[PDB]
């Protein structure tokens, strides 16, 4: 069976499936853990950052697309920097031609559309990241979540990569809750970090291992890490 | 339009396609090098699967890139026609910008990477063929002696072989080069190499030719005789023990 | 012999092009979506499983407009159903540009007909993952289309696609029957919520979303446009009320 | 057969693991990062008593600030740094300044994935990933001395030490116990020495492992025979010392 | 994709050979047999004509031996057609080089050339190899008479006597047994007709089945003369050879 | 999309054999016999018109095709490979040779074209050979009446007479029975009509056979006089009439 | 080796198995039709059929217009046969466009013939699994009727039938012109023709039809056109009052 | 023909103190004789601490500016938000110019 | 223009060039050598553009010494000439076509006999016994028409050319700061370093 046709995206399987997709998925699942959730003034991304070695440093998990965008990444980090890129760009073509910030639902249909084209070619391969997109715009607050099959939808909050469930079920428990963190940044914050362990197992968040990103009303997406991050740990 | 990968990884973390080239030169006629304290010499074994050839007009194995460095191979003849060319015209590029002959080094790097580059472009296979080159740079006399293989790999030597039964004329090689005392002597180091060969040539008069290069494009190669006196005086050597 | 799925292009021994039916799977894997022509125009309408309470609400939009007339509405893979639609409004773009008028149904149809078959033709690419259903208003009436993975499509009454086709199909061959002079743009409507809260019976185990969009002579003067608010609601209702 | 850029089951890119099993079977290079520099050492390795072990190039110059040691298929590391040398040059030819060691490693990896037999994203035209590894190693007034080990995968790690190689599971053990964040340039460097000499199938000298290091005052240096076998010599002392 | 069904005719086997330069080998083997003899006041050329028939149009007919310049010239073993493609960019070769230099070109540097194009198809375009074997018989006041072969793997050496075809080790043998460094364009003729009369598969030697060519510098004019013989020539050099 | 097959579809078996010419060879032995005879001032080519249904005209359909005024081919395989060939070859004609010299080129030089094209579509990228053997007649100035034969491999010989497809076996050995140099285009004629019927299975009449010839000049079929070094085509198709008042004399 | 029956490359036996699977596609939609020539008109009569309740039985057709001039009807998968009307109707408006004159029937047949000829020898095109008949009244030949298929096979009939039973219809009109001794119907009126057509589309089919069960096309000095549920029920009545 | 340049007049002016410098323009700008604005910016804030006029052909001038705040950008996302040296930015803006040698930037331009 | 003489005497070929290289209002240099040499027996002098000139003589040298190496032969005189015109021919019709004149002056080993090629940057070559480029011809080839003769030898050749030299510096209004000698025979090619007064 599967075996036969999980040689390239171009096959189907004679149920209908992408094997290769669901293998670049499977990338997914193998990166670390990351969370995003909003309010209606705010987003924060609170990315776990994966060391190597005890000698190694914890791999950067979170860049920014614009001054109102930015995501955090679980899986193959070149494919991160490749559709990030991509995305600088769209979020730049619009600001330079048309004097006008990006729709973060808009980027969205961008990255999906990027994505469906290296899974109905022969010769490419799907993407293997999955990325979490946060960003303030003309309509509020927006946090998105991307998948390498091209599906990209938005959310309240959500969490991608290893043990991603235990915040995931968190957030969809704690909903009514931090959506209304609106006007207080700090505490939409000690939220995301609260999610972020419900999928903790190994260790604990530490300094040089705990990344956050915030974007908000009046507040041009920033990422923090280590010291900046020491009041939440 | 063909852009095959024919070169790629296999699960142990091998390229059977460049593997598979280094057989083709194990296959290839013996090619030999040394370097002694003032000059280089390459000696080469000749085949005999068919013999009743025109010597005159039959390519040789040593090739002139420039007229300070020689090139010889072992492996596939077609394949280093190719890599002799883009070196020959690499030389004359390099004389014709910098106003300067390239070294030896040089030289070796250039066809090395030429080779490392067939080893990963689609479409194409990697040159079944290893090299030894060899020279004196510019207005310098210490000698030079370089090897490169399919892989795009390369180094200098004190005395180097490659092709069929290398794998004993090294050992006598190993066990017959002392780096504290070279060749001293353009016939010395002559010596030394044919021996190396006679280990695996096996009474070749006419199979066995050696080339001499010097300081300042001084390169030249033997007659039969003029080996043949050297074979004659070693099957003495052993003969009178 | 055998390997005859393998590859996109290929004839099997009884004619027929398995990786195109194979793409067919992936499109009954899918939502079901609906599509009711009316007297002066059509109708649209999806399913929207919610899988989670994190899903902002009515964001997520799936039916899509091509030019200012045109709606699609798809049930597959979704990204190829975005493919679909960008290909189109390209094709509607050129079409207007060289015509000025734009693009009639029926010719946009073959536009979308012809690029999908050619994805039928290589097996450098793969068949498109989803059923397109699509239509509008235009110099001759309101047209109705449903374009399979094989670049086939026909003019339809009604259609349906997706995980409850059938429920669908067979609510849609009772209206066709029991109004052989025509549904109206409201009435179609309603009538479209409901095929969609029936048809949601073989996936009654996610919640869902439902999505309503329009053409009308009369209601959208010829435009496309989203069902929102009242009429929305309105529908739901009609809706959630005949579905006891 | 089967693509050049596809994906295993577990969601693993086949020819990138492939390429790292033909690292393993490298020689080893080992690297030591310290506020007083950063320290660069490899495993010669000759195949023959014949071969002038000093024609050994496995740690190159990127620039001034920037060094860094392979391991692996070396010949396909020449163009990876020919582009790294280019991109340093290229940024100071364009901002009058020196490029940030993270930078041009990102530089680098970005060649990585450059892979493939017609990816639809660009133009990929190289038929196989590249089969070494890179310990990019110096300094700038950003963020001081650094460490970065770069794979055929197109990521890039930074490290305090790290090690690649054949003995590198060993050798990282090692360095996971002997790192500190006070280390001394000359503990580093003894550090590195020590360590290739229990990984190394021969016994250390000065002909068949070579140093360097990059600090802020000198730049990159490699240091020359003379210089480190008075190192392994005091390494030996030191270590019969107890 | 395509990849399935690509041959992949330029790679090694693991024991570092060329299995398309080999099979093309093994086809050439099966050829008509193709004598090339060096003498010291010419060179001659002679080969046997695979298949034929009573209405076989011999007066018009050439297979094998072919005119390249009008001091250089070919005998062929193995795919006519593959032959000609070769001959015809070979014949241009030789033009390029005299509209540059002004001089007739070297016949080494001739054939280096084609053989160079073989060695192309043998390690990059994934195409199959020529079917394809040479014997080069030419003139030229540097070297003077010269004997050369080519093969598909793109590799060419120089002969006093040689043979490429069908018994190749036969004829080979046979004329490392008759030939001599003193011989004459006429004794080469002669040694030429024998050992191909004892090569054939076929009943006896006739004309009929035979083509031939002599590369001579007729003494009185001082330039060289290439003569392919006409059917009745060489029904004549048959009956005096004593061959009848 | 875009041909990504830039590989050969054609390589060298183990044995040494290319397995798509052969096989080529064997659809054209499947192909309906069609032979060609030259005579001292002629030339002649026929070939059987297989109707394949009652319903079809068998005229809508020529198996005989006229390459240049006096060059024409006929063929033994797949038909509507020879009709893109026929096609090819009328145009390298000019191509290739009349918008160079202003004349139509010799009979051995277009066989010559058309067989480098079909060596192409053995080696080339994507592609299998052609699956068709065709005899080609004509005349020229330098080099008199002349016959070929072309196969898949894109090899060509000159004939003095032959047949190609299903019978041929059979038919080139009635040939060589009846065939010498003293031959008149009618006797040819003749013997093209015996050849052919032993290759007949039904119905055998100038609307079942196809026939024509290379001969003298025809100023009648020239459309225009007023140039006295143009006098008309040597090609000339024989009517249905035509070939029943010779099967009469049968 | 078996891939020599996924691409078109031949077989040990000199066949193309994708040109002959190709063939069988053609088959795939079960139906019927037959073209015959009048005294100075073409008719095409092809079987129409309609399952789905909710299809729009207006736009399920198998007969198209090419040119002002050209009809024709496919027999095979509706996408295939749509991507060979657009096709014929490009090198149609294109030949007028280049030469001057519309562009006759057997030569529109002949170039797409050439075109299916070409998918055959190349191994990336697929063969389109159709088989094209093409009709019209020729300034110069008069009614015509040319059919091609997935082989690049073409040739011109007096009158001719594609389907799954093909050969019923074609020996049935076969014996009508073996009686008759002529190449045609000899009928002035079109409408008589058309009746002519549907009567024996129906004795080889031993089926009746009603005014939606078929589908019918008209080729008429400078003129094709395909005639409505109407115009056919007209034809279905004349028809009736005979028999 | 058709000319691609203008002159819409207006001057820059940059004096350096020891530890600040400024960068001063006038806000008119004009076509021949007449006056298109009173107030039309021509000195801007590019970021990082840097100030930039770009005076001459207007269109070519803001081009200039436009281009060289979005080279500001990218220097951050291509090098950790390092920031822009007054001297790495002159350097970057000689590029930028040259770029366009053989179709000038019709600009004086000042930082 | 610069001078740029040649003359092909009983057993070799002697080319005599300027040393200037004036560039507007400015004599920049004075021992300036416009020549290159293409093979052992090979001599080509030059004059033109600024740039063009030396930029063509060294690309012709490149490609000969290339023919050399492959070979392992040297191309006749006559082969060389014809190379180099095709060259110049290609770059009239291209472009920017070079602008050098040239004059080719080789000793071919095997006919054993000096050869004088001149060939002007459209590519027109003509085999001569003495030829010049620019307006050198206008003074020159009046005295050589005059005094010259195929048995002269290498020294009368020398002395012709003295006589060529001075007539030069008596009429044309350009101060050429002299010319630099060179012979090329059976034994190769030699500089005449003693012409500033000879």
């Amino acid at each position: 069976f599967r075996n036969n046709y999980d040689g390239d995206t171009v096959t189907f399987s004679p149920t209908g499936r992408l094997f290769q997709v669901e293998y670049a998925l499977e990338a997914i699942k193998q990166g670390s853990v990351t969370v995003g959730l909003r309010s209606n003034t705010h987003a924060v991304l609170v990315a776990l950052k994966r060391n190597a070695d005890e000698l190694s440093s914890y791999q950067k998990k979170i860049i920014k697309c614009d001054e109102h965008m930015g995501l955090s990444l679980a899986g193959l980090a070149p494919d991160a920097r490749v559709l990030s890129n991509y995305l600088r760009q769209q979020c730049n073509y619009s600001s330079l031609v048309f004097n006008r910030k990006l729709a973060v639902e808009r980027a969205g249909h961008l990255l999906c559309d990027k994505a469906q084209k290296n899974t109905q070619s022969y010769g490419g391969r799907p993407y293997g990241v999955g990325l979490l997109i946060i960003g303030y715009d003309k309509s509020g607050a927006h946090l998105l979540e991307f998948q390498p099959s091209g599906n990209v939808t938005e959310l309240y909050g959500t969490a991608i990569g290893a043990r991603s469930q235990g915040a995931k079920t968190y957030l969809e428990r704690t909903l009514d809750t931090f959506i209304k963190i609106d006007g207080n940044p700090d505490e939409l914050i000690k939220a995301g970090v609260e999610a972020i362990s419900q999928s903790l197992r190994d260790e604990s968040l530490t300094v040089d291992n705990l990344s956050i990103a915030i974007v908000g009303k009046d507040t041009p997406f920033t990422i923090y890490d280590g010291e900046a991050v020491a009041k939440y740990i | 339009g063909y852009d095959r990968a024919l070169s790629i990884f296999s699960p142990d973390g091998h390229i059977f396609q460049v593997e598979y080239a280094l057989e083709a030169v194990k296959r290839g006629t013996c090619a030999v090098g040394v370097k002694g304290k003032n000059c280089v010499v390459l000696g080469c074994e000749r085949r005999s699967t068919l013999k009743l050839q025109d010597t005159r007009i039959t390519p040789s194995k040593v090739s002139k890139i420039d007229s300070h460095v020689v090139l010889s191979f072992s492996g596939l003849n077609a394949d280093s026609r190719i890599l002799i060319e883009k070196a020959r015209v690499e030389a004359q590029s390099h004389r014709l910008t910098l106003e300067d002959p390239v070294t030896v080094e040089y030289l070796t790097r250039y066809v090395a990477g030429v080779q490392q580059r067939y080893t990963q472009s689609g479409g194409v296979r990697p040159f079944g063929v290893s090299t030894l080159i060899a020279g004196f740079d510019p207005r310098d006399d210490e000698p030079k002696l370089y090897q490169t293989e399919p892989s795009g790999i390369y180094s200098s030597w004190s005395a180097q072989t490659i092709g069929r039964n290398s794998k004993t004329v090294r050992e006598f090689l190993e066990k017959n080069y002392d780096r504290k005392e070279p060749p001293a002597t353009v016939e010395e180091c002559v010596k030394l190499t044919v021996r190396s060969l006679l280990e695996v040539v096996q009474t070749g008069a006419k199979n066995i030719e050696i080339t001499v290069v010097k300081p300042d494009s001084d390169i030249v190669a033997l007659s039969s005789e003029e080996i043949n006196q050297y074979v004659t005086q070693i099957e003495q050597e052993k003969q009178e023990q | 012999g055998t390997g005859y799925d393998l590859s996109n292009s290929v004839f099997s021994p009884d004619g027929r092009n398995f990786q195109v039916e194979y793409a067919v799977k992936a499109v009954e894997n899918g939502t079901t979506s609906i599509g009711i022509k009316c007297n002066d125009g059509v109708v649209f309408a999806v399913e929207k499983l919610i899988t989670s309470k994190l899903l902002v609400p009515q964001k997520n939009v799936k039916i899509q407009v091509v030019d200012r007339h045109i709606g699609c509405v798809y049930s597959g893979l979704i990204p190829d159903g975005r493919h679909l639609v960008n290909r189109g409004r390209e094709e509607a773009a050129s079409f207007k540009k060289l015509y000025k008028t734009p693009i009639p149904i029926p010719a946009f149809a073959d536009r979308l007909g012809q690029y999908v078959q050619a994805h039928t033709l290589y097996n450098s690419v793969r068949p498109f993952g989803v059923s397109t259903i699509f239509g509008g208003v235009d110099k001759n009436g309101a047209h109705l289309y449903m374009l399979e993975p094989s670049g086939s499509y026909w003019g339809y009454k009604g259609a349906a696609t997706g995980k409850g086709r059938q429920s669908a199909k067979a609510e849609l061959e009772k209206l066709v029957d029991h109004h052989p002079e025509g549904l109206s743009a409201r009435e179609a409507v309603k009538q479209a919520a409901k095929i969609i809260y029936l048809a949601h019976e073989d996936n009654k185990e996610k919640d869902f979303e439902l999505e309503i969009s329009w053409c009308s002579l009369s209601e959208t003067n010829g435009l496309h446009k989203f069902v929102k608010g009242d009429l929305l609601q309105e529908a739901i209702d009609f809706a959630q009320k005949e579905i006891n | 057969d089967r693509g050049v850029s596809t994906f295993s089951p577990e969601g693993r890119l086949f020819q990138v693991e492939y390429s790292l099993e033909a690292i393993k079977l490298g020689s080893t290079a080992i690297g030591i990062a310290t506020k007083e520099g950063v320290v660069l050492g490899v495993e010669k390795r000759a195949t023959s008593p014949l071969l002038e072990s000093d024609s050994i190039e496995k740690i190159v110059e990127i620039d001034r600030h920037i060094g860094c040691a392979m391991s692996g298929l070396t010949a396909d590391a020449r163009s990876m740094i020919e582009h790294a040398r280019t991109a340093a040059v290229t940024h100071n030819l364009y901002y009058d300044e020196d490029i940030n060691v993270e930078s041009l490693t990102q530089s680098v990896c970005d060649l990585a994935l450059r892979f493939g037999e017609g990816a639809s994203g660009e133009e990929r035209l190289m038929s196989r990933p590249f089969g070494v590894a890179l310990l990019i190693a110096g300094h700038d007034a950003d963020d001081g001395y650094q460490l970065f080990h770069a794979e055929p995968s197109g990521t890039f790690y930074r490290y305090n030490a790290k090690a690649i190689g054949s003995g590198s599971e060993g050798a990282q053990a090692e360095l996971l116990n002997e790192w500190h964040s006070s280390l001394t340039l000359k503990e580093a460097e003894l550090l590195v020495l020590k360590i290739l000499k229990q990984v190394m199938e021969e016994k250390l000298d000065e002909n068949n492992a070579q140093l360097s290091c990059i600090t802020k005052q000198d730049g990159f240096k490699i240091y020359d025979n003379e210089k480190t076998a008075e190192l392994i010599k005091e390494l030996k002392e030191k270590e019969a010392a107890e | 994709g395509s990849r399935r069904y690509d041959s992949r005719t330029t790679i090694f086997s693991p024991e570092g050979r060329l299995y398309q330069v080999e099979y093309a080998l093994e086809s050439i083997s099966h050829a008509g047999t193709a004598i090339g003899i060096m003498a010291s006041d010419g060179i001659v050329l002679a080969a046997e004509r695979k298949v034929t028939s009573t209405l076989l149009e011999q007066d018009t007919s050439t297979e094998k031996l072919y005119k390249l310049n009008d001091k250089i010239a070919v005998a062929v073993a193995g795919l006519t057609a593959d032959a000609e493609i070769l001959i015809n960019t070979a014949r241009i070769h030789a033009q390029n080089y005299l509209k540059t230099y002004n001089e007739d070109i070297p016949v080494e540097i001739l054939v280096r050339r084609l053989s160079d194009i073989k060695q192309g198809y043998t390690q990059h375009g994934g195409l199959r190899p020529f079917g394809v074997s040479f014997i080069y018989a030419g003139y030229d006041d540097r070297y003077g008479y010269q004997l050369y072969t080519s093969n598909p793997s793109g590799n060419y050496t120089g002969w006093k006597a040689i043979s490429v075809g069908a018994n190749t080790s036969a004829a080979q043998t046979l004329l490392q047994m008759d030939y001599k460094d003193d011989m004459k364009v006429d004794d080469a003729i002669e040694l030429a007709l024998k050992t191909l009369s004892k090569t054939t598969d076929s009943s006896a030697l006739t004309y009929d089945r035979l083509e031939f060519a002599t590369i001579r510098k007729g003494a009185n004019d001082g330039e060289v003369y290439q003569k392919i013989f006409k059917p009745q020539e060489i029904k004549d050099i048959l009956v005096k050879t004593g061959i009848t | 999309m875009t041909d990504r097959y830039s590989f050969s579809l054609t390589t060298f078996s183990p044995s040494g054999k290319l397995g798509q010419i052969d096989y080529a060879l064997t659809a054209v032995k499947q192909g309906v016999t069609s032979l060609g005879i030259k005579a001292t001032n002629g030339v002649v080519i026929a070939t059987e018109k297989k109707s394949s249904s009652p319903l079809a005209m068998s005229e809508t359909l020529s198996k005989v095709s006229l390459l240049t005024p006096d060059i024409g081919a006929v063929y033994s395989g797949m038909g509507p490979d020879y009709r893109v060939l026929v096609d090819k070859s009328r145009k390298v004609a000019h191509t290739s040779y009349k918008r160079i010299y202003g004349e139509y080129p010799p009979t051995k030089l277009l066989v010559s074209e058309v067989a480098k094209i079909m060596q192409e579509a053995t080696q080339s990228g994507g592609v299998r050979p052609f699956g068709v053997s065709l005899l080609i007649a004509g005349h020229d100035e330098f080099n008199g009446f002349s016959l070929y034969q072309v196969d898949p491999s894109g090899s060509y010989f000159p004939w003095k007479a032959t047949a190609i497809g299903k019978g041929s076996v059979a038919a080139k050995t009635f040939l060589e029975k009846r065939w010498n140099d003293e031959l008149e285009l009618e006797d040819a004629i003749h013997i093209a009509l015996l050849t052919l019927k032993e290759s007949v299975e039904g119905e055998f009449n100038g609307d079942t056979i196809e026939l024509a010839i290379i001969g003298d000049e025809n100023p009648d079929l020239l459309g225009y006089t007023g140039i006295p070094t143009d006098k008309g085509p040597r090609f000339r198709k024989l009517t249905s009439q035509e070939i029943n008042d010779r099967l009469e004399a049968l | 080796a078996g891939y020599d029956r996924h691409i078109t490359i031949f077989s040990p036996e000199g066949r193309l198995y994708q040109v002959e699977y190709a063939f069988k596609a053609t088959n795939q939609t079960n139906i019927n039709s037959l073209a015959v020539r009048g005294k100075d008109c073409t008719v095409v009569i092809s079987q129409k059929k309609v399952p789905d309740k909710l299809l729009d039985p207006t736009t399920v057709s198998y007969i198209f217009c090419i040119s002002r001039t050209i009809g024709m009807v496919v027999n095979g998968p509706i996408p295939d046969a749509r991507n060979a009307a657009l096709r014929a109707k490009a090198e149609a408006a294109e030949f007028r466009y280049k030469y001057g004159y519309d562009m006759p029937c057997d030569v529109l047949a002949k170039r797409m013939a050439n075109l299916s000829q070409i998918y055959t020898q190349r191994a990336y095109m697929r063969p389109l699994g159709v088989i094209l008949t093409f009709v019209s009244v020729d300034e110069e030949l008069g009614p015509s009727i040319y059919k091609t298929d997935p082989a690049g096979y073409y040739v011109g009939y007096k009158a001719t039938a594609t389907g799954p039973k093909q050969q019923e219809i074609t020996t049935n009109l076969e014996n009508h012109f073996k009686k008759s001794k002529i190449d045609h119907i000899n009928e002035e009126s079109w409408e008589k023709v058309v009746e002519f057509a549907i009567t024996h589309m129906i004795d080889a089919l031993g089926t009746e039809f009603s005014k939606n069960d078929l589908e019918v096309g008209v080729a008429t000095k400078d003129k094709f056109f395909t005639l409505s549920a109407e115009n056919i029920e007209e034809r279905l009545v004349a028809i009736a009052e005979q028999d | 023909q058709f000319n691609p340049y203008g002159d819409n007049g207006g001057t820059i002016l940059g004096i350096a103190g020891e530890d600040f410098a400024v960068l001063a323009g006038d806000t008119r700008n004009i076509t021949d004789y007449s006056i298109n604005s009173r107030y039309e910016p021509k000195v801007f804030d590019c970021g990082d601490n840097i100030v930039m006029s770009a005076n001459g052909f207007a269109a070519d001038g803001d081009a200039l500016v436009k281009r060289f705040k979005n080279s500001v950008k990218w220097y951050h996302f291509d090098h950790n938000d390092k920031k822009l040296s007054i001297n790495s930015a002159a350097r970057n803006i000689q590029h930028l110019l040259y770029g366009k040698r053989f179709f000038p930037y019709y600009v004086h331009t000042i930082i | 223009m610069d001078i740029i003489l040649g003359i092909r005497v009983q057993d070799s070929v002697i080319l005599a060039s300027s040393k200037a290289v004036t560039r507007g209002i400015s004599v920049l240099k004075d021992s300036d050598d416009k020549t290159r040499q293409l093979s052992p027996h090979t001599l080509m002098s030059f004059a033109g553009e600024a740039g063009d000139t030396v930029q063509f003589a060294e690309y012709i040298q490149a490609n000969i010494q290339l023919y050399s190496i492959r070979e392992d032969y040297e191309l006749s005189p006559q082969a060389v000439s014809s190379f180099v015109r095709q060259e110049l021919a290609k770059s009239i019709r291209s472009r920017r076509p070079y602008q050098v004149n040239v004059l080719i002056g080789g000793y071919d080993k095997k006919k054993n006999k000096p050869e004088l090629y001149q060939i002007d940057y459209l590519g027109t070559k003509v085999e001569l016994p003495y030829g010049a480029h620019g307006y050198s011809g206008f003074y020159t080839f009046s005295l050589l028409d005059h005094h010259y003769r195929p048995d002269m030898t290498t020294e009368e050749g020398l002395d012709l050319l003295k006589l060529c030299v001075q007539e030069l510096e008596k009429r044309m209004p350009m101060d050429f700061k002299g010319v630099i000698v060179k012979i090329v025979d059976k034994d190769g090619i030699r500089q005449v370093d003693d012409f500033q007064a000879q």
